[PDB]
Formats: C-alpha cells, sequence, structure tokens
RNA sequence: UAACGAGAUUCCCACUGUCCCUAUCUACUAUCUAGCGAAACCACAGCCAAGGGAACGGGCUUGGCAGAAUCAGCGGGGAAAG
RNA sequence: UGCUGUAAAGCUGGGUCGAACGGCCUCUAGUGCAGAUCUUGGUGGUAGUAGCAAAUAUUCAAAUGAGAACUUUGAAGACUGA
RNA sequence: GCGAGAGACCGAUAGCGAACAAGUACAGUGAUGGAAAGAUGAAAAGAACUUUGAAAAGAGAGUGAAAAAGUACGUGAAAUUG
C-alpha cells in the first residue's frame, strides 16, 4: 500500500450520461468524474483541475465526450483540520484517441 | 475581496464595457487599493488591468 | 337508474388483491394428487427463465386447415440444471390441515444452499448446519429415528431440493430451495427414495418427458404503481375532460356510502403470483449435447442459444426445457414447473411434437443469420478478418 | 434564570441555554428527544452521523405526511429525517455545556444528557401574498432549548400474635 | 341581392388519435431530502347493516364486528367547503 | 390540604407574591355569561402540510470569510440579438 | 375661552379617539377616516471580572430585600406547549 499514487484512467462518460437531461450533461459529467475518483482513490475529497472543466464543457452543455482519459493523483492533505487525510486531484490527459487505453500507474519523475 | 468598483472604474477609464475588463487574479490586493481613476490608469498602464480583445465576427463567409 | 347500455366488468375479481407477491419464488399451492400404484417420482422442478425463441413444426391435427402443414410458433426456454436433494419433510393429517412433523436434512449442504439462510453471508461465521452435521456422528441414529418417525406418522412426504444457481449465468449466489412433493408408492417407499437421494442431483428428464403438459408457477413482471386505464383496461375519458382522462369517472353510487371493492382503482400492477397451466413441452434439452438447437431436419450442429446470447440472460449451458408459448415471469426469474393436476386426453394434449427447426438468430436486433459460420459464408472476408 | 429541571447534585452537573433561536421548534423537539438520556460522547458522534445522512433522527410526534426511510429501523419507526439546522443548534449547546463541565472539573467521558427540552419562543411574523389581494401569515416558530449534563415493620392483632406464638411451640 | 363576416346552419373533398383502442416518448410537477413555510375548515368526532326517528344516522336500539403507528393515491360519504 | 352548605358559594393547609384588605347593620348600581356568523386580544388542530415548478443554464478554481450552490476575481458554457 | 374648587363617576378592552413624541403613526386623488401603546427597582446599584463561542449568547461571578425583579422587567390566570 502506497497512499500517494498517480494513475491514468479511461472513464466511459457515455454510459454514465445515458438518458440525462440535456442541460445537465456537462454538470453531471463533473459529478460522475468526482464519483469516479472516489471509487478508485477511496477519497471523498476530489479536486478537479480547471483544465478538466474546460475539456468537459468544450462542446457546450451536452457535448461531453464519450470517453476521457484522466490522470488522478492521491495526495496528502496538509490542512488542519482536513477531515480527510488524503485527497484526489483529477486532471485531463491529452491523447490522440481515447480508445484501447488501459489503466496505467504513473511514476512521477 | 470585492473588486466590483474597480471593474466599473476600469471600464470607464479604458473605454470598453465591463465585459472586456480583465482584473489580474494574482493582484487582488493591489487592485483593491486602486480606489481612484488615477490609480486605475496606473494599473491599466502596468498591465495589472488589461483590455480583453474583441470577439471576432468574421465576414469571410458573407464575402 | 340502470346503465344505459350493458358491458362486462373490467378485469377479474378472482385475482384480487392486485398486490405484490409475498415472495419472488412462486410457491406450489397444490401438488398432483398422490396415487400409490405409481412409481416414486417428483412432481415439480425449479428452473430459470432464459428467453423466448421461434420454432417451425408440422401440425398433426386432422380436420384443421393447417393439418400436415408447417406452423411457426413462439417458445420459451427455461434453463434447468439438475436440482440437489438435501432434505425431507413429513406431513401429518390433522383436523386443522396438514402439519409438518419433522424435517430431516442431509449431512453435507453445499455453500450455495447454505447462503440461502443468510442475509449477510460475508460478515458471518457460517455456522449453519454445523451441529446438525455433527448429528451424523459414527452411527447417525438420530437421523434414522427422525426418518422412522416420518415413516410411522407422515401421510405426505416432500423432499427439500435446491437449484444449482452457480451453473447459470446469474450473479446471484443464493440457491433457491423448495419443497417438492413425492408422489407414488407407500410413505416408507417415499422416505427411502428421499434418503437414498440425499446430496444427489435430480435432472428434468426424470421429472418431465417431451409432449407433456405442465404448469408454470412464477411471479409476473413488475410494473409498479399503475393507473386504472392500464391496470384494469378501462375506457379513457374524452379529450376535453378537466383534470385528466386516465380515470374511472364514477367510482360509486351515492349508496352504499362507501367505495366498493369491485371498483377499479389505481395501484401496484404486475409482480403477481400466477399459476399457468397446459404448456406443452417441445424439448427437454441436454446440456452435454452440442446440437441442442439442431433437429432431425436442420442438422446444423447448434446449441439452443441465439447469436450473442439470450438478451439480459446469457447462454443456456445446462439442460433446458423448451415450452410452447409464454410463461409468467421475467428473464432470470426462478420458475417452478409442476406436473399437470388432471389427465387430459384431448388431441392438443396427446399430440406428439417433432420440431423442424429452432431459431437461433440474434435477439439483440434484426438478426438475419443462424450461425457465425453462416454469417461469414454470406458476407465473406471483412477488414478485421484480414 | 430558572431551568425546568434542577439537577439532583449541582456539583456534578453543567447546563447550557439557548433562547429565541430561529430554528424549527417541531424539528428541534424531535432531535432533542433523540439524544435524551444519552452519553454526551455517544450523542455527539450520533449527531455527526445525522449530518452525514449515515443515520437519522426519528420523528415521533411531529411527523404527519413526512417521508419514510430505512434509517428509522434502528429506532423501530419508518418516519425519520435529518434536520440539519436543529442538529447544529443542539451540537452548539452540547459543546457549550461540555465547556461548562470542564470548567467545573467534571469528566467528559462520564457526562450524560440528564435533561433536555425545547419550548416555544415568541413567533417572528412575516407576510405572504395570496390570490385576490389577500395577506396571510408567514410566521417563524422559534425555539428555547436548555440541557443539563450530569456526571455518572408488621404490627399484628392479639389473635394474629396468638396464632404466631402457638406455631413456634409446634416447632419445638 | 354581388362583396364582406372570429355571426347561426347543412352537405362534399382533403385531413387527421375525435373515435375503434389504445400504446410510447420528452420537459416541469407530483415524489424523497436540506432550508422556508401558509390557508380554507373545525359542536364533539369519525367502520358497517337493519330498525325506529324531523319519514335518507358517526352517535340511539339490535346485530356484524373490533389490535399500535402509518405512506402514496383517490374522489363513495362527511345530505363536505364557499 | 381539607371543612361547611341541597345549592349559588363561604372558610381553610401548602406554594407563589408584595400593599393594601375584609366581617357585620344598612345604602347604591354601568352588579353575575357558554352561546348573539357577539366585540377586542391571544392560541391551536390542520401541519413541518399545501407549497417555494413561466421567462433555455450553468460549471471549475482561487480569494475573502467562523461559515460560500448564492460574495469577488479568473477560466469556460450560454442568452438577450439593435 | 380663561381661572378655580369638587364628586356614592371610570380605573388602561374602562374613562375623551388620545393617561404615552394623539388627532400622532398609517390609509385615501379628495372630502375625510384614524389606531395601538401606562407599571424593573428605594436607588441602575442596568451585571465589573473569568471562561466557552465567529457572534448572539451561555456557564461561573457580581448588585440587590428579592434576578421566583435582567429593560423580551411588578403580579404573571386560561387557551396552547415542552
Ligand atoms: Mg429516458
Ligand atoms: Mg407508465
Ligand atoms: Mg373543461
Ligand atoms: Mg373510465
Ligand atoms: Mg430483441
Ligand atoms: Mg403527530
Ligand atoms: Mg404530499
Ligand atoms: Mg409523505
Ligand atoms: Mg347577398
Ligand atoms: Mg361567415
Ligand atoms: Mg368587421
Ligand atoms: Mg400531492
Ligand atoms: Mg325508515
Ligand atoms: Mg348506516
Ligand atoms: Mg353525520
Ligand atoms: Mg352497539
Ligand atoms: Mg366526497
Ligand atoms: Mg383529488
Ligand atoms: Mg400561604
Ligand atoms: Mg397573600
Ligand atoms: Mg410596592
Ligand atoms: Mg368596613
Ligand atoms: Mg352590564
Ligand atoms: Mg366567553
Ligand atoms: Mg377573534
Ligand atoms: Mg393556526
Ligand atoms: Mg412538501
Ligand atoms: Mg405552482
Ligand atoms: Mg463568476
Ligand atoms: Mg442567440
Ligand atoms: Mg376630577
Ligand atoms: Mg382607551
Ligand atoms: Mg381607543
Ligand atoms: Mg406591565
Ligand atoms: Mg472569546
Ligand atoms: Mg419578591
Ligand atoms: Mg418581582
Ligand atoms: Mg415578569
Ligand atoms: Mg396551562
Amino acid at each position: 500500500l502506497q497512499d500517494v499514487v498517480t494513475r491514468e484512467y479511461t472513464i466511459n462518460l457515455h454510459k454514465r450520461l445515458h438518458g440525462v437531461n440535456f442541460k445537465k450533461r456537462a454538470p453531471k459529467a463533473v459529478k460522475e468524474i468526482k464519483k469516479f475518483a472516489t471509487l478508485h482513490m477511496g477519497t471523498t475529497d476530489v479536486r478537479l483541475d480547471p483544465k478538466l472543466n474546460i475539456a468537459i464543457w468544450k462542446r457546450g452543455v451536452q457535448g461531453v465526450e464519450n470517453r476521457m482519459r484522466l490522470r488522478i493523483s492521491r495526495k496528502r492533505n496538509d490542512e488542519e483540520d482536513a477531515k480527510e487525510k488524503l485527497f484526489a486531484y483529477v486532471e485531463p490527459v491529452i491523447v490522440p484517441s481515447t480508445k484501447g487505453l488501459q489503466t496505467v500507474v504513473v511514476e512521477d519523475d | 475581496a470585492n473588486l466590483r468598483t474597480q471593474k466599473r472604474l476600469a471600464a470607464s477609464v479604458i473605454g470598453v464595457g465591463k465585459r472586456k475588463v480583465w482584473l489580474d487574479p494574482n493582484e487582488t490586493t493591489e487592485i483593491a487599493n486602486a480606489n481612484s481613476r488615477s490609480a486605475i490608469r496606473k494599473l491599466y498602464k502596468n498591465g495589472t488591468i488589461v483590455k480583453k480583445p474583441e470577439t471576432v465576427h468574421s465576414r469571410s463567409r458573407a464575402r | 337508474s340502470h346503465r344505459k347500455y350493458e358491458a362486462p366488468r373490467h378485469g377479474s375479481l378472482g385475482f384480487l388483491p392486485r398486490k405484490r407477491a409475498a415472495k419472488q419464488r412462486g410457491r406450489v399451492k397444490s401438488f398432483p394428487k398422490d396415487v400409490k400404484s405409481k412409481p416414486v417420482a417428483l412432481t415439480a422442478f425449479l428452473g430459470y427463465k432464459a428467453g423466448m425463441t421461434t420454432i417451425v413444426r408440422d401440425l398433426d391435427r386432422p380436420g384443421s386447415k393447417m393439418h400436415k402443414r408447417e406452423v411457426v410458433e413462439a417458445a420459451t426456454v427455461v434453463d434447468t440444471p439438475p436440482m440437489v436433494v438435501v432434505g425431507v419433510v413429513g406431513y401429518v393429517e390433522t383436523p386443522r390441515g396438514l402439519r409438518s412433523l419433522t424435517t430431516v436434512w442431509a449431512e453435507h449442504l453445499s455453500e450455495e444452499v447454505r447462503r440461502r439462510f443468510y442475509k449477510n453471508w460475508y460478515k458471518s461465521k457460517k455456522k449453519a448446519f454445523t451441529k446438525y452435521s455433527g448429528k451424523y456422528a459414527t452411527d447417525a441414529k438420530q437421523v434414522e429415528t427422525e426418518l422412522a418417525r416420518i415413516k410411522k406418522y407422515a401421510s405426505v412426504v416432500r423432499v427439500l431440493a435446491h437449484t444449482q444457481i452457480k451453473k447459470t449465468p446469474l450473479s446471484q449466489k443464493k440457491a433457491h430451495l423448495a419443497e417438492i412433493q413425492i408422489n407414488g408408492g407407500s410413505v416408507s417407499d417415499k422416505v427411502d427414495w428421499a434418503k437414498e437421494h440425499f446430496e444427489k442431483e435430480v435432472s428434468v428428464d426424470s421429472v418431465f418427458e417431451q409432449d407433456e403438459m405442465i404448469d408454470v408457477i412464477a411471479v409476473t413482471k413488475g410494473h409498479g404503481f399503475e393507473g386504472v386505464t392500464h391496470r384494469w383496461g378501462t375506457k379513457k375519458l374524452p379529450r376535453k375532460t378537466h383534470r385528466g382522462l386516465r380515470k374511472v369517472a364514477c367510482i360509486g353510487a351515492w349508496h352504499p356510502a362507501n367505495v366498493n371493492w369491485t371498483v377499479a382503482r389505481a395501484g401496484q400492477n404486475g409482480y403477481h403470483h400466477r399459476t399457468s397451466i397446459n404448456h406443452k413441452v417441445y424439448r427437454v434439452g441436454k446440456g452435454t449435447d452440442e446440437a441442442n438447437g439442431a433437429t432431425e431436419f436442420d442438422r446444423t450442429k447448434k446449441t439452443i442459444n441465439p447469436m450473442g446470447g439470450f438478451v439480459r440472460y446469457g447462454n443456456v449451458n445446462n439442460d433446458f426445457v423448451l415450452l410452447k408459448g409464454s410463461i409468467p415471469g421475467v428473464k432470470k426469474r426462478v420458475v417452478t414447473l409442476r406436473k399437470s393436476l388432471y389427465v387430459d386426453t384431448s388431441r392438443r394434449a396427446v399430440e406428439k411434437v417433432n420440431l423442424k427447426w429452432i431459431d437461433t438468430a440474434s435477439r439483440f436486433g434484426k438478426g438475419r443469420f443462424q450461425t457465425p459460420a453462416e454469417k461469414h459464408a454470406f458476407m465473406g472476408t471483412l477488414k478485421k478478418d484480414l | 434564570v430558572r431551568y425546568a429541571a434542577t439537577p439532583a447534585n449541582p456539583a456534578k452537573s453543567a447546563s447550557a441555554r439557548g433562547s429565541y433561536l430561529r430554528v424549527s421548534f417541531k424539528n428541534t423537539r424531535e432531535t432533542a428527544q433523540a439524544i435524551n438520556g444519552w452519553k454526551l460522547e455517544k450523542a455527539q458522534k450520533y449527531l455527526d452521523q445525522v449530518l452525514d445522512h449515515q443515520r437519522a433522527i426519528p420523528f415521533r410526534r411531529y411527523n404527519s405526511s413526512i417521508g419514510r426511510t430505512g434509517q428509522g429501523k434502528e429506532f423501530g419507526v419508518t418516519k425519520a429525517r435529518w434536520p440539519a439546522k436543529s442538529v447544529n443548534f443542539v451540537k452548539d449547546l452540547l459543546r457549550n455545556a461540555q465547556a461548562n463541565a470542564e470548567a467545573k472539573g467534571l469528566d467528559s467521558s462520564k457526562l450524560v444528557i440528564s435533561h433536555i427540552q425545547v419550548n416555544h419562543a415568541p413567533k417572528q411574523r412575516r407576510r405572504t401574498y395570496r390570490a385576490h389581494g389577500r395577506i396571510n401569515a408567514y410566521q417563524s416558530t422559534p425555539s428555547h432549548i436548555e440541557l443539563t449534563l450530569t456526571e455518572e415493620q408488621i404490627r399484628l392483632n392479639s389473635r394474629q400474635r396468638g396464632r404466631l406464638a402457638s406455631q413456634k411451640r409446634l416447632t419445638a
């Protein structure tokens, strides 16, 4: 077990947004990504890089991409009182295509 | 912490709408002290306050 | 005043209350009446509704305009792996009804049936039936004493059997355990049969033959809260009716100054217990047969499964029962197959079914191929095939 | 000021008050009754879980036409809620009374909520506007809250005596 | 009586869920939660059947019966409210 | 807390309280309330209920602050569309 | 109107509408209409100080004959409520 870890994930935002109100698709992709980071990093404190918000909203309120390649970092919370010992930082990964990509551990170097 | 007056002053000093005024997010303390139009001019000249570029309406397809 | 015009009542008063079933496993309300002269045999079986298919069949019904002519018929596939016998119950005739006297269990119960007795299996010490398993210590005379009590006092003997749900594609790990009455022979014969079958598998081919008429016990599809228009099939009110039209306009006369139980009201629709009778067995398939879906006229080596699997079920890799028509329940439902309660000698009941062909095209769309080999032969090489 | 209930041993008790609190009286009565008689530390942990929706406040009297939940099964009810404004006001008073107990030298791990009650405070009036030019009341129902933390012959007849005496002589 | 008419009426073509006979889909409600929070109405109240009775009872008489606390709906009754 | 009277009522124990008040013989009257869709004031049940649903739509981060769905700034997504 | 003395008068829902910054606040285009609202304590002696809290406040303490008098102030009924 290492508490500080960075991994790259593909999130299938298409199935998570299925049937969703068209004026809530980009707002809900924010919530789905936060819930995605809690699933993998185990932390309810999830922070989204503003570059990720720009990528989500790039095509308007319902133009969310089917798949996004995300980099999620678990980092130590130094605040006091944090009420959450760790936190997850989510930021986008620019790739040519978001298909065929598996989960990869990123060794920060 | 409340730069509402400075943005209104900057629009009048620069001569653009408030939609075109950029207040440096990293200079909140310096802008908050800019209580006068004279101080707004200095920050505009220093680049602390920037006039944002006009949004392009190209006539190429119309042409 | 009377109705201006007559009309039949909407819906049946014999299926009230239209409430949810108390359990999802349909329960056999009545078993076939016991005849001593018959051999000792089971009267029911548990299976899982896989999906529906289509067959082609030559009709044998003299005097019909379809006689000796091919008919296309809907059929239901019930995935039925063998059930395991784990117990036996004795019932006593009393002036207040049948009363269970004793339940004798097998020494070893598999984990899938011991999960039946738990709400939180993963948090448990899994202590169920451990002391009972100790009751078999080196002489097992307690078990023999209870079995002798059943032989001495019971008039109705039922076996306890559970499904092997691990052989199905379902993610549920709890087996379904049910009492299946034993008919035929004396009570002693039934008890001996039950004891000798402890921890043994019993297949469908030992309970149901082809061309049999069987009954289906299941809980139907749930629809939740429903209005009167679809719950009871009442007439929609005119388009210009204030406050809405999917209603019953008059829910009662002034007197009785109460709403009657016979008036259609909004409420929960579906998820009801139903007993559906006279379903003909077109096929008792075998899980080991690699040509499950093949017939004597369609020699394509072919399982019963459609292309891409049964939608929202999976593949039927077990023994199965192919029933004519539709049965109550949804896909993955546990289904109770019961033997008929009477002797039907009509031509529909005694006709011998010989299948011509079974549809195995995809149910996930307008499938137009029966086999991947047929698909490749029709289309030739694709880019992904190189 | 006079509390509704005086502690049996005032040296082992601490009290807190909140008056004219603009919190729902009906919600506050239910949350106060939910921790009446509890250990102070147990009630504080419990109120945190209510704010997090891991556990609920059972609504027992003021519960007409409110929702049902599975988090009420813990208390044998179906109607329970999570009144956050009431929980925060009550947590503030438990915190205050615990500070009062610490200044007295009492032990927090031994403290018990021996008394808690909610009274009506005077209403705060507003106005709501109705169809056909009408005015109606839009009042608040505020609360008074108070709580206390407490540290943890036979005379016989002549013939009754006569029967009793003669029975002794039988037993030697 | 040509023309005109958000005037009244009959027939015909076109058209269609008006209908046979209904089904499905979307948004907002309703629903559940946090916060906020009215009003109408209120003798006391609130299960039925028959009787008699101001001649159509929730209460009386005689029977049927009758088991905490409740949620969403509903429009038979309260000879419901205004 | 009790006692007395058929009764209207009178007297009394305990608690609370803080400046006046009673018995008897008479006089006098703006002299006794359950009702008047009574008057004025106050308070309930309803009820944590109806509801807070028109005007396309918000989101990420930082700052401030005890506390930020709602403040400020930045980034974006939108709209009014002369 | 001015100046006095009185009463088997009323005692803050009474007595003038008004015991009080009352013909005031407030309404109405206007003529006009027109309230509610007295009482800590002998004396502010109107609670210094410590502590918890962002604060309001609370808990100790203090003043007082009394805080069962803390300006949301004499007494403090009923409805209604914990
Ligand atoms: Mg949908
Ligand atoms: Mg529906
Ligand atoms: Mg209409
Ligand atoms: Mg109808
Ligand atoms: Mg299909
Ligand atoms: Mg209640
Ligand atoms: Mg409701
Ligand atoms: Mg409800
Ligand atoms: Mg004419
Ligand atoms: Mg015309
Ligand atoms: Mg005209
Ligand atoms: Mg409703
Ligand atoms: Mg009569
Ligand atoms: Mg009746
Ligand atoms: Mg009545
Ligand atoms: Mg009776
Ligand atoms: Mg009605
Ligand atoms: Mg209705
Ligand atoms: Mg006294
Ligand atoms: Mg006295
Ligand atoms: Mg005095
Ligand atoms: Mg006198
Ligand atoms: Mg009078
Ligand atoms: Mg009165
Ligand atoms: Mg009144
Ligand atoms: Mg009220
Ligand atoms: Mg509501
Ligand atoms: Mg509305
Ligand atoms: Mg902004
Ligand atoms: Mg536009
Ligand atoms: Mg005078
Ligand atoms: Mg007056
Ligand atoms: Mg007056
Ligand atoms: Mg007073
Ligand atoms: Mg402090
Ligand atoms: Mg006193
Ligand atoms: Mg006093
Ligand atoms: Mg007082
Ligand atoms: Mg009282």
